[PDB]
Formats: C-alpha cells, structure tokens, sequence
C-alpha cells in the first residue's frame, strides 16, 4: 500500500498534467471562438446600429408619404504550477471576453428593442395605407 | 520514518482528489461553450440579414416620396 | 416427439425443483422426457404442469438452461422417455454440494443428516444425470449441487431415478 | 514532500477559478439566449416592414 | 392546409403572365405569392419529417425567389433546403449549398459563405467521402475567413486542410501548413502553448526525405526541462528521430508505448507512427 | 423536441433532449429502450472527436440499464468500449463496470456493494447511479432467495 500509493498518487501527478492540459485544449476551443464571435457581434452590432439609422429614415419617409520518486513527485508538482499560470492566462481571456461582451450585449439589447418600436409604429401606419 | 510517509500519502490523495473534479468541469464546459457556440452562428446570420430587409425598406421609402 | 418452444420459469417455487415446466394440454406431472438440442446433446428432466405454461412450450430455470445449454425462444424436440427400474434405481448417489450464488457464502455449519433428509422428500421419484447442475433450498438457503456419481441398488449409471430409499452423500 | 501537501492547494484555487469560469459563461447563456428571442423577433417585425414599404412603393412610386 | 394542394396553386400561379393576364406589369408579385406557397408546403413537409419533401419544395420557393430579383432570401431559402436534405435520406444537399455559396460569394457575402464553405467540405468528406475536393475547400475557404481578420478560423481550417493532407499522403505540403499555421499563431500568446502539437505533426510528417528535415524542425522549437506542455511534443520526437536515425523498429516502437502513457495517442498519430514504423523496418530487411 | 435539433444541425441540443429521454426511461423500467438510446448517442457522438469526451458516461449508463438479460449485453458494451489503461476519462466509466459485472456474473454480493463505494470517491455519484446501482444491488438479492 505504501509503494502503492507513492507511485500511483505519482502516476495522479503525471495524469494531473493532460486534466490540465485537456483543460486548455477544451479552453482553446472556447477562446478561439469567443474571440471569432466577438469580432461577429462587431459586425452584429452594426445590424442594430445600421437599422438604428434606416428606421429613423424610414420614419420620416412614412410621416413625409402620410400627408529521486519524491525528486519527481515534486517536479511534476512544478509542473502543474506551470499549468496552473496558463489555466490563469484563459482565465483572463476568456474573462475580459464575458465581461466586455455582456455589456455588448446590453447596448444589442437596448438597440435592437428602440428599433423594434420604430418597426411597429410604422408597421401600424403602413398596413393601413396598404395596396 | 513512516510517519511522514504515511502522512505524505494523506494530503497526496486529498491533493489528487481535488484535481479528477476540476476536470470534470471542463469536459461538461466544452460540452456548454460549443452549444451555445452554434446559438450564434444564426444570430449573426439573422443579423446582418435583417439589415438587408430594413436597408430595402428604408430604401423603397425614400424612393415613393421624391 | 414434438417440436417445443423453451421457456422461463413461472415461479420461483418450480425453480427449486429442478423440474421442467409444462402445460396440463400437453404432458402430466409424473412422465419423464428428453430433452434434444442436437445430435450429441441429449438430457433429461422431470415434468412440472402449471396453469402458466402455454402449450407447445416447455419452461426452465436459470440453472438448468445453463446446465443443458439452453437458450430462451429455440426450438427443441421433447420425446416420451420410460425409466427402467431394473437398472436405474438410484440407491448411492454422491453429490458435489457449494453455495449457489457467492452473494452470500458464511462459514455456518449445515447438517448433512438433515439435508439428506429434505433431500429425498423433495426431490423423490425424479430424474438425475451425472454432472446435472441444480439448485437445493435447504433452510431457505440456496445451494448449487452437481451430481458426480449414481449407483443403483455396485453398477455406477449415468442416469438414474431417485425413490424413497434412496441413500445421499 | 512539502510541495505536495503544498501544491494542493495551487489547484483548489483554480478549481474556484473554473467555478467562476463556468458560472461566467452560463451567464452570458441567458443573456444571449432571451436576445435570441428579442433580435430574431424582432426582424420578424422587421419582415412585416418589409412587406409594408414594399408595397407603399408599388402605389405612390 | 394541404401541401399536396399548395404545390399545385403554386404552379398555377408561378409563371410569366401571358395574354390579358398579363397586361403590361409582370407577376413578379406573383412569383413572390408562389414562393410563399412552397415555403408553406415545405414547412409541413418538415413538421411530417417527409424532409425530402420539405427540401424540394425549398428548392422550389428558392429558384422562384431567383426568377423574381432577390437573391438574398433566396440564398437564405437554398441554406434551409440544405439543412433539409442534410438531415434528410436524399441528395441534393451538396447541390443546394453550392447553388448558395455561388450567392453569397457573388453577392458580396463572404463571411457567411465560408460559414458553408466548411460545412461543405465536411459534408463531402463526412458522407462522399472525396478528401481531395474537401481538402480544396477547406483551403479556399480558410482564405476568406483569414481575410475577415478571423485568424482563428483560418487556422481552425488550415488545421483540417493539413490534418487530412497527411492522411492522403501529402505529408511535406501538409508540414508546409504547420509551418504557415505555426509563424501566424505565436502573434498572439493566446495559442503559444497550443502551438507545440503543430510542431509535433509537422515533425512526425515525413515526405521520405534523407537530410534532417525533422531534426531542424525539433530545433527550431524553443524548449527546456522546466517546462511542462513541452514534454507533450518534441522530447519525443527526438527519442523518435533516433529511433528511425538507427534503423531501430523496436526503439521507436517502444517509445511510442511509453509516451501513450502520459499522454494518449489519437488516431492520427498512430496512423502516422505505424507509417514511420514501416519506414523503418523497410529500411531493416532492407 | 430532439428530433426537431437533430433537425437543425444543433447537435448538442438533440443530444440534450435525449438524455432526457432515456435517462428518465430506465427510471421507469423502460431499461432496454434506454441503453439503445445511448447506442444512438454514443454514435452521433463519435463523428464530432469533440465529444469522445463525454461519450464515455453513456457506454457506463447503458452497461448499467438492464432488462433482466441472461446474456452479456453489458460485458459485450463494455468491450465495445475503446479503452487504453494510462487513459483517465475512460478509467472513469468501464474500470468500473467491469468490477460490477464481475460481482454480478459471478452472483456475488459484498464486492458489488463495496466497488460501488470506492468507486464513489474518485466520481461521485448523482442521483441517477444511485437509485439504477441499488436495482441491481437487488436483482443481485432478488437472484437471491430465487
């Protein structure tokens, strides 16, 4: 039990390498996408930006129309540190992505709704002067 | 001295134990990220779309007043 | 004989006894019949009827289809088989007795005295083959026997048929 | 020796990192999932417009 | 409610107005009415699960669109064909998204288009099975996306363009692509550790070159002993290098089962490692 | 409602639901509509090598349903399943199993009872596990006095 444990909790310590590197792995796809997304939802933003601007057109255009076993068990230790600071640096990037995005989201939201009144509006004083 | 040995062996696993679910979360993560990854590939899809049907509108508008 | 359809046992209770079981439109609890799986498989067993059972099909337990090698939905032919008793009545037969599931083994002491006994007035005027695995309920506790050798009333036979003085090792 | 029963706890911190990690991201779920139910409505109203200016065009124009 | 019906007054409805009918304004209303028929035919079509159905039909509301002037909609209406047939037990779900690439890239769309352009070329390796014109697309796709300032993507496809380029037997210019994947990913540290796989691939590839192709590439790397995601890459590889350098099929076959312990092997490197291997004992009983 | 993602390309989603589906399925006797269910997932699972992580969990639930099988429908399941000893996720899906196979096609009752205990230390078992784990604690008794 003994050599049992120092060796096999040792073999823990090699595994807890890819537990943390398959945890970057997993991180990467994240990351990856969260920074393609986050250059999409410039583009999305736009949307409800550029509609922002045609609506208000629109409008005046409907108002205008409507009217050495412990040397190593310590190393691969190390060797998690090592890990540990990258699991640090995603950490960071995946954070800073949430949180400038979420706030992203809130002006889509607010856009997107101001809008969405301009359409219904004019959707109720259009269908009227239809045909 | 046994002792340490065995003492070492105590925190080794509590240590060991910690590690196994901080991977768990990863796995269900990646499972998480990637199904919220494709409920914005139509967002951007229904976006940039939507302004090709208000940019028509506004357009239409503008020519049935001059 | 004619082609039957195996089966699973009814009840628990036709599963202690070793005895295959039947339908009452077909055979009757007493008669003997042998089992053929193939052209070099051949066994026997005893007749159980129970209102259960559908005719045309002969139902067995979980040790014998094990034992016979038989599987739940195969088609089987089952003939008319008539002991002899001249030559196979058992009267020394030994059997090689373990604890049938080793969910639960305990180092208890179990009277064979009492086993022999039970024994005989459960499983009296039946068929039991060499190397036949089954089950005995012996105080409510399951057990799985394997016929190692029969002698009659020394001629040691493959197949023979326990009666009421019939002696048990 | 002592890294072990040190470096024990250089993970139970990040295991607090993920938690928030995962928590964070979940958030963000929500929030562009009642988005997806306000953005793509919201064309939906945009389509009626569509329709509507497109055919204030087919009679003043 | 009926589809069956539906298809039908479409039909009727959808054609160039001749005689009186006609007048002087076309029906480009009316194609636009017929449209909206087939796409109210395939959508039950889709609720029945009659996909093949609900795909042709799309189709139909689809090349009507094109024959009334918007091919926006349109495209948008071959993409939902697309997903149909995909899903679905016909054909024509390569067709369809061809016919809605040549929109999108012809409409000034090319974001959205390699959006499909890899979904294609994972159709036609997923299913057709033809690497060769997956590979092409995968390629010519990432250029889009590298051009969108979507790095990112461009990798996330260059990755499969070499990745299946050394399943074929394209092992150099698969290597090639590594390289380019490997200078374009350490301009930004978010991929530094990542970029040590790329290495390893790029390394283990081997066009049956003599020199020290492999060798170079493990030096190039910038390694120590204190790191530890550098264990997962070229200290292996050298053990590797030796191994074939010494015409040992039982060294480099037993490195490979030591180094399946700390980090396990996925299909490709063992597709890879056993080529070596065969390299190598050909190069024994050689 | 999974027929309708699966029909949308969102594969997750479908997959979602599935588990849903099955996963109340064997708490409700409905053990061998379930373990298929988890064929079906296991193989829309595999195309994408994104999922070959948690494809793993599935082969352990459908080992673990069972119909009252005579045969080895889980020992067969269980060798289905790729594994490679050094291997992690994996060592925490069939390791296990094995054991429980072992303790059940061998009708014994202590090491089942008693793997299912350690094996709750490295996982930990939800709900679920527990409540399908302890039907076979007892088609193991129920074999019992059988």
């Amino acid at each position: 039990r003994a050599d049992q444990l120092a060796d096999e909790s040792l073999e823990s310590t090699r595994r807890m390498l890819q537990l943390v590197e398959e945890s970057k792995d997993a991180g990467i796809r994240t990351l990856v996408m969260l920074d393609e997304q986050g250059e999409q939802l410039d583009r999305v933003e736009e949307g409800m930006n550029h509609i922002n601007q045609d609506m208000k057109e629109a409008e005046k255009n409907l108002k205008d129309l409507g009217k050495a076993r412990e040397n190593e068990m310590d190393e691969n230790l190390e060797q998690v540190s090592g890990i540990i600071g990258n699991l640090r640096h995603m950490a960071l990037d995946m954070g800073n992505e949430i949180d400038t995005q979420n706030r992203q989201i809130d002006r889509i939201m607010e856009k997107a709704d101001s809008n969405k009144t301009r359409i219904d509006e004019a959707n109720q004083r259009a269908t009227k002067m239809l045909g | 001295a046994l002792s340490e040995i065995e003492t070492r062996h105590s925190e080794i696993i509590k240590l060991e134990n910690s590690i196994r679910e901080l991977h768990d979360m990863f796995m269900d993560m990646a499972m998480l990220v990637e199904s919220q990854g494709e409920m914005i590939d139509r967002i951007e899809y229904n976006v940039e779309h939507a302004v090709d049907y208000v940019e028509r509108a506004v357009s239409d508008t503008k020519k049935a007043v001059k | 004989g004619r082609s039957m359809q195996a089966a699973r046992c009814p009840t628990d209770e036709l599963s202690l006894s070793n005895c295959a079981v039947v339908s009452e439109k077909d055979y009757q609890s007493g008669q003997h019949v042998i089992v053929r799986t193939s052209p070099n498989h051949k066994y026997i067993f005893t007749l159980r009827t129970h209102p259960s059972v559908v005719p045309g099909s002969v139902a067995f337990s979980l040790p014998q289809r094990k034992w016979a090698g038989l599987s739940i939905g195969q088609e089987i032919e089952v003939a008319l088989y008539s002991f002899d008793k001249a030559k196979q009545c058992i009267g020394t037969m030994t059997i090689e007795i373990d604890f049938l599931q080793k969910k639960n083994i305990d180092s208890n002491p179990y009277d064979t005295d009492k086993m022999a006994a039970e024994f005989i007035q459960q499983f009296n005027n039946q068929a039991f083959s060499v190397g036949q695995q089954l089950v005995f309920s012996f105080n409510d506790k399951l057990f799985g026997l394997l016929v190692k050798d029969i002698e009659a009333m020394r001629q040691k036979i493959e197949v023979g048929l326990v009666v009421g003085n019939s002696q048990v090792a | 020796n002592r890294r072990l029963q040190q470096t024990q706890a250089q993970v139970d911190e990040v295991v607090d990192i993920m938690r928030v990690n995962v928590d964070k991201v979940l958030e963000r779920d929500q929030k562009l999932s009642e988005l997806d139910d306000r953005a793509d409505a919201l064309q939906a109203g945009a389509s009626q417009f569509e329709t509507s200016a497109a055919k204030l065009k087919r009679k003043y124009w | 409610a009926e589809a069956m019906a539906l298809l039908a007054e479409a039909e009727r409805k959808v054609k160039n107005s001749q005689s009186f009918f006609s007048g002087l304004f076309g029906g480009s209303s009316k194609i636009e009415e017929a449209c909206e028929i087939y796409a109210r035919a395939a959508n039950m079509f889709k609720m029945a699960k009659n996909w093949s159905a609900a795909g042709n039909a799309f189709c139909q509301a689809a090349q009507l669109h094109l024959q009334l002037q918007s091919k926006h909609d349109a495209a948008t209406c071959f993409v939902d064909a697309g997903n149909a047939f995909k899903k679905a037990d016909p054909q024509e779900a390569i067709n369809c998204l061809m016919r809605a690439i040549e929109i999108y890239t012809d409409m000034g769309r090319f974001t959205i288009a390699a959006k499909h352009h890899i979904s294609i070329a994972e159709i036609y390796e997923t299913e057709l099975v033809d690497v060769e014109k997956a590979i092409a697309h995968y390629e010519q796709s990432a250029d889009y996306y590298k051009g969108e300032e979507s790095n990112s993507s461009a990798n996330k496809c260059l990755l499969k363009v070499a990745g299946y380029a050394a399943q074929l037997e394209q092992y150099q210019k698969a290597i090639d692509i590594y390289e380019q994947v490997g200078t374009s990913a350490m301009d930004s540290p978010l991929l530094k550790y990542s970029a040590k796989d790329y290495f390893f691939k790029a390394a283990l590839c081997h066009f049956c070159i003599d020199m020290l192709n492999a060798k170079l590439a493990v030096q190039k790397y910038e390694e120590l002993f204190p790191a530890f995601s550098d264990s997962r890459e070229c200290k292996l590889m050298k053990k590797l290098l030796e191994a074939h350098e010494e015409q040992n099929v039982d060294s480099y076959t037993e490195s490979v089962k030591e180094y399946d312990s700390i980090s396990r092997l996925d299909q490709w490197l063992t597709t890879m490692l056993l080529r070596i291997k065969k390299t190598i004992q050909g190069d024994e009983e050689d």
